[PDB]
C-alpha cells in the first residue's frame, strides 16, 4: 500500500516506518495531511523529502516546512517521485515558493501543467560544448575587461546600494532583447525586504514579463534554503534544453545553500567537518553546479553573489564556491559616488577569458594597454596629492588625461535608467567598443571635454555630446 | 648654516618620536590579533579532541 | 500503566527526559507535578525529551509529567500593557494577575513577500544625532552595536520616552540584565510616564537558559498582535548576543557539534527567524508596522566577531557607539564611516531633509580634518572655518540625559548651525544658546512650530533668519 | 528510604544508587561515614553533593574531599537538604571551611545553632530597591573618583605587595564603626601560606573581632573550591535580611571560582564551551552574582578581586564577570614606591 | 614493458577531501581537521610507484607531476606540508605575477629541483 507512519520526530527531521518491500527511494517525497481530532491537536499539511536509509524498513526525512504539531504514529503517504515543479511559459512573471507553489496572488497552476523532478543527474560528457563561446551582454565594461562565458559561473560581489539590483536587470533586460534568453531568479536565504523590493522594482521596470522567480528568504527551514536553488536550476534546464535559447540564472546567495546544508547535516546525525561543515561539502556543491553547463542546444549562464562568514575567505564553503567560478565582478563605493554608473572596478574584475586565444588578439593588447593606463593613473594618484600637479613629466600629464578619458568612458547609460533619467540608453557591441577604445587610445579624441564621455554608447555618442557641449 | 642643523635636529626628534608612537599603535593591533588567534588555535584544538573522543 | 502522561527519567542542568506521553506533539507545552511547565523537543521512538522552563531543583526522577494541548504560547491583550512579565507571561512585580484572553504560538510564520511594502513613516527617537545622521523607518531593522557601557540602555530608554504622545506601543525585552538595573529602568520609565503605553518583559542572568532563549520570541509576539491589529509597535531586544549565549549553552549540553568559536550552525537561523518577523505590512494586510532596535555587545569594538556580523548580515543598517569618547561624558560618538541606514532617508521628514546633508557634509571635513591638520599655525585657509564649524557641529550633536527633543527644534537649531548663524558665538556657550533658544522658540516662534509640525516643512528663511537674529540680539555672550 | 550503596567510582566523582522512590533532590548533601571493620579497610568521613539523575535509580555526585578508600556497597545516608552552615554571631571571628565546620583552634560550634541552606533562589523582583544609593566608605580617593554603590559589585585589580591587604583591612574598619555592619571574607583558591598571614595580620590589627572568613584551599577538591563563594554568600545574607544592616563581602580571586567550575564541568563530562570553560559559564556567574543585592531592609555589596588571564580583556571569564560590575579600582606600583597611600590609581579607577 | 609513461593528477587536494568525505561517511574516528590518520599514506601510497626501473627490469621509467591547491598561498597548510614531504621537489606558481601577464609565474626562489644537474644536457648543465 506504500503507506508508512511517524516514529520519531526531532526538529527537522522526522523518521518514517514504513511495510516491508515498499521503502521509497532516495530524494522521494513524502506527504502528511491530517485533520484534528479533538481540541488537543492542529491540522497538518507537510511535505518531506527521503534522506537516508537506516535499516528495519525506517527512512529518514527532512521537512520542507515546519514541524510543530507533530505526534507520533501520524499517517505518511508518498508521492513515488521527487519534488515536482511546474515548468514551461506559464512559470513567466511569477513568484513561486520551494514547494512551487505560486506566491504571488495571481492564481494558482492548473493540474494538467507538466512538472518536472527537482534531482537529475549531471548531463554527460558527449553532450557538453567543445570550446568557448563568449556571451555578449552588452555592457561595455563587462564585455572588454572581464567577459562572460557561456555555461560559466560568475562571482558577483558587493555591498547593497551600490547597483546591483540595477546591474541584474539590465543584465536581464539586455539579454532578452538581444538573444530572446529568458532569466531566473532564486532568492536562497536572503532578506524578504529586499526580495520585495527587487519584485516591485522589476514590475514597474517591466522586465518581470520575462522572468520566473523563486524565493527561499531567511525565516524559511533549513530544507527549503537548500531546495530554492535546485528548484531554480530545475525551472531553467526546461528552457536550455526545450526551447534551446540561452538562460540566465542568478542565485542571491550561494552561502546560504551550503549554511543550510551544514544545518541540516548535523540533525541527520553525520560525523561534523574541520568547521563543523558536513562531509558532503564538496560532493553537493558539484552536484549543484555541474548543471549549470553550455550543450549544443542552447546554454545557462549563472550570476551567483557570494558571502563570506566572519570575512575570512579560506572558510571552507567560500573556498569549495571558488574553485567552480570563472569570473569576477567587483563593485565599488567610490565609481558609485563619483557617478559613473555601470559600478563596476575596471581593475577589480577578472576573467578567466581574458586571453588573446579566446576574445582575439588585438581585443587582448587593448585590454591590456587599458589596464596599465588606469593602473599608472592609480599609482600616480598619491604624486598627484603629494607633490600636487607640480613636478609631472609631459608623460604623466599626458597618461591623466588619457585615464580621465577612459574612465568617464566606461561609463554607461542602461535602458533600465530611463525611467529615471528620460535618455533610453543603449546596447554597445563588443567590436564597437574594442574600436571606441583603440581610437581614445590613439589619442584621436585628447581635444574633447572629459565630460562629454559620460554614459553613452558608441564612439559616436561622445563626437555628438562634444558639439552639444560646444 | 648653523640654524640649519638646528632645524634638522628638531626635525629628526619629532620623526622618531612619531615612529615610536606608530610603532607602539601598531604594537596594540598586533597584540588584539594575537589574543583572537590564540582563543580560535584553543577552541579548534579542543573542539577536534572532544569529536575525536566522541566519535567511538 | 496508561502511558498517555509521562514519567521522567533524566534530569540533569536543565534537560529531562521522560517516559510515555505517546500523543504529545512536538512543541507542546509539557507540566510537571512541580506545577513548573516545560516544552517539548524531541520525540524519540520511546521516550521525549523536555525542557524545563523554570527551576529544575524541585524535579526529580519518577515524577509525573502531564500534557497541556497547546503549542508553545504566551498571553496577548490590551491589558498586558504597563506590565512586567518573564517569558511565559506570568506577572513579576506583583499587583495581581494579569486579565488576558488571547494567546499566539511562539514560533509563527513571517509575513510573505507580496504582504510587505516600503516603508516612509518617520520614527522620531529624540535625539539629534540619531535623527539628523541615521533616520528610522517604521518597519525598519536597525541594529545598534557597541562595546560594553556605551549607554545603549540610556539611548533605548530614550527612544521609549520620546514615544510619548506618537501612538505607538513600545516593548521592552532585558535579556541577561541584572535584576537592580531592571528594576531601575521601570522606575525611570514609570517616573517619566511611559508605562502607559509600554511593556516590559524580563529575564534575567540567574534565569535557566531557556527563558533567556525564549524571551524574545515573547516579546515579537506579544507586538505581532498589536501589529496585525493595524497598530504601530516598537520593539528593543537588549542582548542578543546573551541570547546567542544561552542557546549555544542550550545546544552543547544537548550533545550538538558546535561550529566557528563554538556556537552550533543553527545561530543564524535563530536570529533571521526572531528578527524577519519585524516588517511594515500593506494597506491590503492592515498597513500595521513592527520595528526592532537590537543591540549587541561587542569586545574592543571587534566588527569581525561572528555574532556581530551574523546580525549585521540581517538587519537594515547599524549604529555604531565608540568608547573612545564616552569618558568625556558626551553620549557616545555615532561613528559616521560605521553607521548607516540604507533603508532610511526616505523616513525623514522634509525639514530635516534639506539639512541632513550639510550637516553632514560638515561633520565629515571636521572629522577627516585629524589632529595632524590641527597642529602649527600655517592653517589660514577655509581649513579653519572648516574646524570651527566641525566644532560647532559636535558640540551640538550633545545631549543630556532623558532630555528627548521635538523634531521641530531639531530642525530649527541644526538649521541655525548650518546657516552660519553660530560661527561667531563661542564653543563654551553653545549649550546655553541652545537651551535658551528653545525657550525663546517656545514663547515666540509658536507659529513656525505649528507650520514645521503640520506641514513637515520648513518656514520661510526670509522669516526664519529674522527670528533667529531677534533671538541672537536678545541674547549676552558669556 | 534513607540509605544508599556506592557503585561507581571514577576519581572525585562518586555514583550512588537508592531504592526506587526515594532519590534525593539535586544539590542535596550525602554523608558517607565509615569504620574500619578490619585491618583491610579505612575509616571514612566524606561529603557528597548531588548533581545528575543519570536514571535506574542512579545518583551521579561530586565529592567535597579525597575518594581513596572508598568501597562499592558502602553505605550513604542522605540528609534532605543542600549543604547547611551555621549563621549568625557565632561565625564572627571564626575560620569555616566549605563545609561549615570551624577550621580554627577555637572550638566546635554547638549543633542546635541555625544552619542555612547554600544553594538558594534569589531575591524576586520586589524585593529589590527602587533607586540607587551611595555607600560612603570614608577614603577620600574612592568617595572622590569611584564611589560605591550600595549593592553593587567592585572590581579591585593589583599585585602582591601594592596594599591590597591594608585597603580590605581599611574598608572593614570604617564600614565597622560607621555604619555598624559587619564584613565576610571568602578566600577561594588561594594560597595557604598567604591566608595564614592576612588572617594573623587581621587578628594583630583587632578587625577580625566584627568578620568572618570562609577559606578554601587549592589542594581542596573542585566542589569545595566552586562552593566556598556560595557558603560566604550564604553567611552574608543572614546578616543582610534578618539583621538588616549593610554588609561587605570580599572574594579572594573569582577567576578560580570560574575555573574550578570549568573542572567540574570536565569532570562531569559536558561538552566544552568557547575556550574550554563549562557550557553553563553564564548562568553560574550569574546564580552567583544575582543574591549580591539590595533589598528594601538591607544590602550586601562586594569587593572583587579579578585576575585577567594572559592578560587577555576579551577572554571568556573576564568578559562575564566585568558584565556585572559596576565600578573599579587599580592599586598602582608607581604610586607604590611614591610615598602616597592607599596608592589608588586616580585616571584608571572608574564608575558608573 | 620498458616505455617510459608521464601522468599528470588534476588535483590531489581534491581526492584528500574526498578521502575524508569517505572516512567520515564511514564513521571512523577522525584526526587534524577531520583528517583520517592515514592521509599521508594515502598519497605515499600513489606517489612511491614514480620510480626509474633498473636495466635488469626492463629500464622503464614513471614520472609524474602531482598538483596541489594552495589558500591565499598558505604553503605551510596540511596537505601541502604532507605533499612537499614526499615528492622530491616543488614548483611554485604566484598569482601577483601571473596577474602581470608573466606565464608561466614560476617563483625561481621557492622552487626547487633535488635531481637537478643528472636531469639536464651537458650544453644546458653548464
Amino acid at each position: 500500500m506504500t503507506r508508512g507512519r511517524v516514529i520519531q520526530v526531532m526538529g527537522p527531521v522526522v523518521d518514517v516506518k514504513f511495510e516491508n518491500g515498499h521503502l521509497p527511494a532516495i530524494y522521494n517525497a513524502l506527504k502528511i495531511q491530517h485533520k484534528a481530532r479533538n481540541e488537543n491537536e492542529v491540522d497538518i499539511d507537510l511535505t518531506l523529502e527521503v534522506a537516508l536509509h537506516l535499516g528495519d524498513d525506517t527512512v529518514r526525512t527532512i521537512a520542507m516546512a515546519s514541524t510543530d504539531g507533530l505526534i507520533r504514529g501520524m499517517e505518511v503517504i508518498d508521492t513515488g517521485a521527487p519534488i515536482s515543479v511546474p515548468v514551461g511559459e506559464v512559470t513567466l512573471g511569477r513568484v513561486f515558493n520551494v514547494l512551487g507553489e505560486p506566491i504571488d496572488l495571481e492564481g494558482d497552476i492548473p493540474a494538467d501543467a507538466r512538472r518536472d523532478p527537482i534531482h537529475r543527474p549531471a548531463p554527460k560528457f558527449e553532450e557538453l560544448a567543445t570550446e568557448v563561446e563568449i556571451l555578449e551582454t552588452g555592457i561595455k565594461v563587462v564585455d572588454l575587461l572581464a567577459p562572460y562565458i557561456k555555461g560559466g559561473k560568475i562571482g558577483l560581489f558587493g555591498g547593497a546600494g551600490v547597483g546591483k539590483t540595477v546591474l541584474i536587470q539590465e543584465l536581464i533586460h539586455n539579454i532578452a532583447q538581444e538573444h530572446g534568453g529568458i532569466s531566473v531568479f532564486a532568492g536562497v536565504g536572503e532578506r524578504t525586504r529586499e526580495g520585495n523590493d527587487l519584485y516591485h522594482e522589476m514590475k514597474d521596470s517591466g522586465v518581470i514579463s520575462k522572468t520566473a522567480m523563486v524565493f527561499g528568504q531567511m525565516n524559511e527551514p533549513p530544507g527549503a534554503r537548500m531546495r530554492v536553488a535546485l528548484t531554480g536550476l530545475t525551472m531553467a534546464e526546461y528552457f536550455r534544453d526545450e526551447q534551446g535559447q540561452d538562460v540566465l540564472l542568478f542565485i542571491d546567495n550561494i552561502f546560504r545553500f551550503t549554511q543550510a546544508g551544514s544545518e541540516v547535516s548535523a540533525l541527520l546525525g553525520r560525523m561534523p567537518s574541520a568547521v563543523g561543515y558536513q562531509p558532503t561539502l564538496a560532493t553537493e556543491m558539484g552536484q549543484l553546479q555541474e548543471r549549470i553547463t553550455s550543450t549544443a542546444k542552447g546554454s545557462i549562464t549563472s550570476i551567483q553573489a557570494i558571502y563570506v562568514p566572519a570575512d575570512d575567505y579560506t572558510d571552507p564553503a567560500p573556498a569549495t564556491t571558488f574553485s567552480h567560478l570563472d569570473a569576477t565582478t567587483n563593485l565599488e563605493r567610490k565609481l558609485a559616488e563619483m557617478g559613473i554608473y555601470p559600478a563596476v572596478d575596471p581593475l577589480a574584475s577578472t576573467s578567466r577569458a581574458l586571453a588573446p586565444e579566446i576574445v582575439g588578439e588585438e581585443h587582448y593588447q587593448v585590454a591590456r594597454k587599458v589596464q596599465q593606463t588606469l593602473q599608472r593613473y592609480k599609482e600616480l594618484q598619491d604624486i598627484i596629492a603629494i607633490l600636487g600637479m607640480d613636478e609631472l613629466s609631459d608623460e604623466d600629464k599626458l597618461v591623466v588625461h588619457r585615464a580621465r578619458r577612459i574612465q568617464f568612458f566606461l561609463s554607461q547609460n542602461f535602458h533600465v535608467a530611463e525611467q529615471f533619467t528620460g535618455q533610453p540608453g543603449s546596447y554597445v557591441p563588443v567590436k564597437e567598443t574594442v574600436r571606441g577604445f583603440k581610437e581614445i587610445l590613439e589619442g584621436k579624441y585628447d581635444h574633447l571635454p572629459e565630460d562629454a564621455f559620460r554614459l553613452v554608447g558608441r564612439i559616436e555618442e561622445v563626437v555628438e555630446k562634444a558639439k552639444a557641449m560646444g | 648654516l648653523l640654524d640649519a642643523k638646528a632645524s634638522e635636529h628638531a626635525a629628526r626628534m619629532t620623526a622618531m618620536k612619531n615612529a615610536t608612537d606608530n610603532a607602539n599603535e601598531l604594537i596594540r593591533t598586533l597584540t588584539l590579533s594575537y589574543n583572537r588567534a590564540r582563543q580560535a588555535a584553543i577552541t579548534q584544538e579542543i573542539t577536534e579532541i572532544v569529536a575525536g573522543a566522541n566519535a567511538l | 500503566q496508561v502511558s498517555d502522561v509521562g514519567t521522567v527519567i533524566q534530569v540533569g542542568d536543565g534537560i529531562a527526559r521522560a517516559h510515555g506521553l505517546d500523543n504529545v506533539m512536538s512543541g507542546e507545552l509539557v507540566e510537571f507535578a512541580n506545577g513548573v511547565m516545560g516544552m517539548a523537543l524531541n520525540l524519540e521512538e520511546n521516550n521525549v525529551g523536555i525542557v524545563i522552563l523554570g527551576p529544575y531543583t524541585g524535579i526529580k526522577e519518577g515524577d509525573e509529567v502531564r500534557r497541556t494541548g497547546r503549542i508553545m504560547e504566551v498571553p496577548v491583550g490590551e491589558a498586558l500593557i504597563g506590565r512586567v512579565v518573564n517569558p511565559l507571561g506570568q506577572p513579576v512585580d506583583g499587583l495581581g494577575p494579569v486579565e488576558t484572553t488571547e494567546t499566539r504560538p511562539i514560533e509563527s510564520p513571517a509575513p510573505g513577500v507580496m504582504d510587505r511594502r516600503s516603508v516612509h513613516e518617520p520614527l522620531q527617537t529624540g535625539i539629534k544625532a540619531i535623527d539628523a545622521l541615521v533616520p528610522i523607518g517604521r518597519g525598519q531593522r536597525e541594529l545598534i552595536i557597541g562595546d560594553r557601557q556605551t549607554g545603549k540602555t540610556s539611548v533605548a530608554i530614550d527612544t521609549i520616552i520620546n514615544q510619548k504622545d506618537q501612538n505607538m506601543i513600545s516593548i521592552y525585552v532585558a535579556i541577561g540584565q541584572k535584576e537592580s538595573t531592571v528594576r531601575t529602568v521601570v522606575e525611570t520609565l514609570r517616573k517619566h510616564g511611559a508605562l502607559d503605553y509600554t511593556i516590559v518583559v524580563t529575564a534575567s542572568a540567574s534565569q535557566p537558559a531557556p527563558l533567556l532563549f525564549l524571551a524574545p520570541y515573547a516579546g515579537v509576539a506579544m507586538g505581532e498582535y498589536f501589529m496585525y491589529k493595524g497598530k504601530h509597535v516598537l520593539v528593543v531586544y537588549d542582548d542578543l548576543s546573551k541570547q546567542a549565549a544561552a542557546y549555544r549553552e542550550l545546544s552543547l549540553l544537548l550533545r550538538r557539534p558546535p561550529g566557528r568559536e563554538a556556537y552550533p550552525g543553527d545561530i543564524f537561523y535563530l536570529h533571521s527567524r526572531l528578527l524577519e518577523r519585524a516588517a511594515k505590512l500593506s494597506d491590503a494586510k492592515g498597513g500595521g508596522s513592527l520595528t526592532a532596535l537590537p543591540f549587541v555587545e561587542t569586545q574592543a569594538g571587534d566588527i569581525s566577531a561572528y555574532i556581530p556580523t551574523n546580525v549585521i548580515s540581517i538587519t537594515d543598517g547599524q549604529i555604531f557607539l565608540q568608547s573612545d569618547l564616552f569618558f568625556s561624558g558626551v553620549r557616545p560618538a555615532i561613528n559616521a564611516g560605521l553607521s548607516v541606514s540604507r533603508v532610511g532617508g526616505a523616513a525623514q521628514i522634509k525639514a530635516m531633509k534639506k539639512v541632513a546633508g550639510t550637516l553632514r557634509l560638515d561633520l565629515a571635513a571636521y572629522r577627516e580634518l585629524e589632529a595632524f591638520a590641527q597642529f602649527g599655525s600655517d592653517l589660514d585657509k577655509a581649513t579653519q572655518a572648516k574646524l570651527a564649524r566641525g566644532a560647532r557641529t559636535v558640540e551640538v550633536l550633545k545631549q543630556d540625559l532623558h532630555q528627548p527633543i521635538p523634531v521641530e527644534k531639531q530642525v530649527l537649531i541644526i538649521y541655525a548651525l548650518t546657516r552660519g548663524f553660530l560661527d561667531d558665538i563661542p564653543v563654551e556657550d553653545v549649550r546655553r544658546f541652545e537651551k535658551e533658544f528653545y525657550l525663546f522658540l517656545d514663547q515666540n516662534g509658536q507659529h513656525l512650530l505649528e507650520h514645521i509640525r503640520t506641514t513637515k516643512d520648513l518656514p520661510n528663511e526670509d522669516d526664519l533668519n529674522k527670528a533667529i537674529e531677534a533671538f541672537k540680539k536678545t541674547f549676552v555672550v558669556s
